[PDB]
């Protein structure tokens, strides 16, 4: 019941970068890791296999190493082709096979105000009977941020959803989407709604209300 | 530069221990080395080291030891300074050829140890004994040339010793570059079979740690009544046994662990479906094929890195006795006569050059196969 | 080439049963040991099945162990999962790889091919047409956003476009959210200086429209 | 409740060097010019503001100042460890000023 953890779960950097991945196994494996790289929207692909050769057709910029029981994989330069999902994989037995947490390479560029915007029900989704409140998050990074709700000076837990998106062919600036859905009777009774936002690069937490 | 006057008080002491010291370790040294013969490549070129020694001595020792009785030791017994001649050219030759020795042996144990393909590339050992007249034919073509009318000879200060002088002719230079020379690169062979053996050490470590790995975890087996204990067991014999894998024997060894992991996929096998006892079955049958093969190996490996150890630390306490007596002569060579008034490296390299070829054959003498003690100290 | 190629998944009610298949081609599956791994949305890969075709033995993962079936057959050339007493955390997508027997080097290259993968759906619900909300930006707004939310949408694939694919810069797609009740959640942007948003559903065949003004 | 100070600063010359060193491992730390200047995390590296990639390196080691920089810099340290940009700890802030 070997438990692979994986230190790094998300790293930022650009092309011609070095990146540097740390797999560590429960217990004493000699040579059975293998790392796999995943793009969204497609099948791995195996890297580097018994973590000293390289895979037939994969490109000489990984390499793998061992030290004790910690696996290093290495990327001398990245490129806009290398931008996917990495995984440490066991294969010590033929049951015996547990996958990492994961490891998503970023694109890093400079940090930028996000600009927050607030959208309140419509009168059709009013009339529907359910009142779904927007925050919306453009033009942030990284994608480390926080979202509070705010109804009547009183902070809300739970009842909202987010969605964050990928990075953008023109620019790596994520977008975030917060919903936060009530019934008519908590739209009619409480006044106001807003949504303060904190991340990095905002010396203030930026906040945004809406008043029916 | 003849240095005809000696003090009347002068008598044959050191020169006698000295050469009584030498013929007796040169006789034990081959006396002992004889035992052997019936004997490796390391071994034989001991015995030619020490033949070199005992040829010399014979030659260049009773030079002084009959001329004792006058009080000028040689000035010039035999007319065109034929004493000097035959007493100058003998301490040159049996100098650089024993140093070519050493280096005969050094590149031995760099070839064997280094090199996995030269060790399987058949060096015959009676090839070891045409060593000799190589080395010999070499260091007589490079001490034929003081001989010629460049070459001088003077007589030191002592009345014994004529070596080479210092002189605007390029020969003490030269041989001195050839000395300095092998010992840099003697150093450097044992330099690379010290870290030769020091990685061969930490894989003997490694695959005796796994093979302590296989044992116990194979004993937890025959006493786990549960399904969940075996399978626990054998899944880190199953991880010992792909590094400890990690020539004949070579191919052996890993067809060894080939048929030892495909076992433990059969005890796996048995264990995930439930059957216990048929799982410590199969364990049993584990010890016999691992100590068929397995074991032969590991046998092997203790035996081959603790006999070619003991002779690197033959080799080790020679070449320390060959560096810390020809330094003398080496910044002798190299400064300039002129620069010392009243020059004395000069005598103290004397003394050192001859005091090597003698501590030679008592250091093998010393140094008995029973050095399991310094092997592991 | 090596190619493996997975088949049978799709929408599974829950308590039900479902049969996967994989198929290879350019080898025999008498040499290699089939493998399924199972991948969730939001998460990494989780091995959950293995057969050997060349002695028989079937392993399962921990938590799915007396509910899965693996069977190959050497006939067809290819490999059948069955999957009885489904859950919710089912959903997730299924790959199909192959890995060598010991010893050799084919078993140290563990998963050097892997399949396309299926995707499998566990949820107890009925398909509803694409709810459109318009969101309208407040009356004092320089840079200006606009909004069209869609929700109360059974399947899962849906595309949100804006002025018919003509306003296509600064346009944002959300990922979908599986809310409480079972259906997903999708919501689009845009950032300007008529707007219509389109929302075309392929697999429930409704087109809704709405018109955004401002407040 | 953590006191944040950091030494350096005064008038600096176009091209110069400043080296500021605010006063920790599993937090996050931040600059700011009254504007974001920079923030280092961790070994998951560091970030800089449009203006600041490139001439500053953060320790802030400012370099190629320009006559813009000439404000007054802060440090702030991110009390949550999951990087939500949660500051609450605001220094004091030294003057500098260029050319
Ligand atoms: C040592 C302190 C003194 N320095 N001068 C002194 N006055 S002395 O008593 O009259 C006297 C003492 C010793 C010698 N040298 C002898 S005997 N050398 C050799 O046998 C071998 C040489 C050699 C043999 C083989 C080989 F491979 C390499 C070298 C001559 C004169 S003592």
């Amino acid at each position: 019941d070997i438990q692979m953890t994986q230190s790094p779960s998300s790293l930022s950097a650009s092309v011609g970068d070095r990146v540097t991945i740390t797999c560590r196994a429960s217990q004493s494996v000699s040579s059975a890791v293998a790392w796999y790289q995943q793009k969204p929207g497609k099948a791995p692909k195996l890297l580097i296999y018994s973590a000293s050769s390289l895979y037939s057709g994969v490109p000489s910029r990984f390499s793998g190493s061992r030290s004790g029981t910690d696996f290093t994989l290495t990327i001398s330069s990245l490129q806009p082709e290398d931008f996917a999902t990495y995984y440490c994989q066991q294969y010590l037995y033929y049951s015996l096979v547990t996958f990492g947490q994961g490891t998503k390479v970023e694109i890093k560029r400079t940090v930028a105000a996000p600009s927050v915007f607030i959208f309140p029900p419509s009168d059709s989704q009013l009339k529907s009977g359910t009142a779904s409140v927007v925050c919306l998050l453009n033009n942030f990074y990284p994608r480390e941020a926080k979202v509070q709700w705010k109804v009547d000076n009183a902070l809300q837990s739970g009842n909202s959803q987010e969605s964050v998106t990928e990075q953008d062919s023109k620019d790596s600036t994520y977008s975030l989407s917060s919903t936060l859905t009530l019934s008519k009777a908590d739209y009619e009774k409480h006044k106001v709604y807003a949504c303060e936002v904190t991340h990095q690069g905002l010396s203030s937490p930026v906040t945004k209300s809406f008043n029916r | 530069e003849t240095r005809q006057w000696l003090p009347p008080g002068e008598s044959p002491a050191i020169s006698s221990v000295m050469f009584s010291a030498g013929v007796l370790g040169n006789l034990i040294a081959l006396a002992l080395l004889a035992r052997r013969w019936r004997l490796s490549l390391f071994h034989v070129l001991v015995t030619e080291l020490v033949f070199t020694d005992l040829l010399g001595t014979c030659l260049i020792s009773p030079v002084v030891l009959a001329s004792y009785a006058r009080n000028q030791t040689l000035v010039a017994l035999a007319p065109e300074s034929r004493a000097c001649t035959y007493f100058a050219f003998a301490m040159t030759f049996f100098s650089l050829a024993t140093m070519l020795m050493l280096f005969a042996m050094a590149l031995e144990r760099y070839l064997s140890i280094g090199h996995p393909y030269f060790y399987q590339r058949r060096v015959s050992r009676s090839g070891g004994l045409a060593v000799l007249p190589v080395i010999y034919a070499v260091s007589l073509l490079f001490c034929s040339l003081p001989l010629l009318d460049y070459g001088q000879y003077v007589q030191y200060c002592p009345g014994t010793w004529c070596f080479i002088r210092h002189g605007r002719t390029a020969y003490l230079q030269l041989y001195a570059t050839l000395l300095l020379l092998l010992i840099v690169s003697v150093l450097a062979c044992n330099f690379s079979v010290i870290l030769n053996l020091i990685r061969a050490r930490r894989q003997l470590a490694d695959l005796e740690d796994n093979w302590e790995t296989l044992n116990d975890n194979l004993k937890v087996i025959e006493k786990a009544d549960n399904a969940a204990q075996v399978k626990d067991a054998l899944t880190k014999m199953r991880a010992a046994a792909l590094d400890a894998q990690k020539s004949p024997e070579m191919k052996d060894f890993r067809h060894g662990f080939d048929i030892l992991v495909g076992q433990i996929d059969d005890a796996l096998k048995l264990a995930n479906e439930g059957k216990v006892k048929e799982a410590q079955a199969a364990a049993e049958q584990l010890k016999t094929t691992r100590n068929a093969y397995i074991q032969k190996y590991l046998e092997r490996a203790r035996s081959t890195l603790a006999e070619e150890t003991d002779h690197l630390i033959l080799l080790a306490i020679m070449t320390i006795t060959f560096a810390v007596c020809s330094l003398p002569f080496t910044i002798f060579a190299y400064m300039n006569e002129t620069s010392s008034r009243k020059e004395k490296w000069d005598l103290q390299a004397l003394r050192f050059l001859s005091i090597n070829s003698i501590i030679d054959p008592w250091v093998f003498a010393i140094l008995r196969p029973p050095v399991l003690r310094l092997m592991r100290s | 080439e090596v190619q493996l190629v997975e088949s049978g998944g799709g929408l599974v009610q829950p308590g039900g049963s479902l049969r996967l298949s994989c198929a290879a081609s350019g080898f025999n599956v008498r040499s290699f040991s089939i493998h399924w791994v199972r991948q969730a949305p939001g998460k990494g890969l989780e091995w959950v099945a293995y057969i050997s075709s060349s002695s028989g033995s079937t392993s399962y993962a921990d938590s799915v162990k007396g509910r899965f079936t693996i069977s190959a057959d050497t006939s067809k050339n290819t490999a059948y999962l069955q999957m009885n007493s489904l859950r919710a955390e089912d959903t997730a997508v299924y790959y199909c790889a192959r890995w060598g027997y010991w010893p050799g080097e084919p078993w140290w290259k563990a998963f050097d091919y892997w399949g396309q993968g299926t995707l499998v759906t566990v949820s107890s619900a009925s398909t509803k047409g694409p709810s459109v909300f318009p969101l309208a930006p407040s009356s004092k707004s320089g840079t200006a956003a606009l909004g069209c939310l869609v929700k109360d949408y059974f399947p899962e694939p849906v595309t949100v476009s804006w002025n018919s694919g003509a306003l296509t810069s600064g346009v944002h797609t959300f990922p979908a959210v599986l809310q409480s009740s079972g259906l997903y959640s999708l919501s689009s942007v845009v950032t300007v200086p008529t707007y219509i948003c389109n929302v075309n559903h392929k697999p429930s065949n409704t087109k809704v429209d709405k018109k955004v003004e401002p407040k | 409740q953590v006191q944040l100070q950091e030494s350096g600063g005064g008038l600096v010359q176009p091209g110069g060097s400043l080296r500021l060193s605010c006063a920790i491992s599993r937090y996050a730390m931040s600059w700011f010019r009254q504007e974001f200047v920079a923030v280092a995390r961790r070994g998951d590296g560091a970030f800089y503001a449009d203006s600041v990639q490139g001439r500053f390196t953060v320790y802030l080691q400012m370099n190629s100042l320009k006559p813009e920089d000439t404000a007054v810099y802060y440090c702030a340290i991110d009390s949550d460890t999951f990087y939500s940009g949660s500051y609450d700890y605001w220094g004091q802030g030294t003057q500098v000023t260029v050319s």
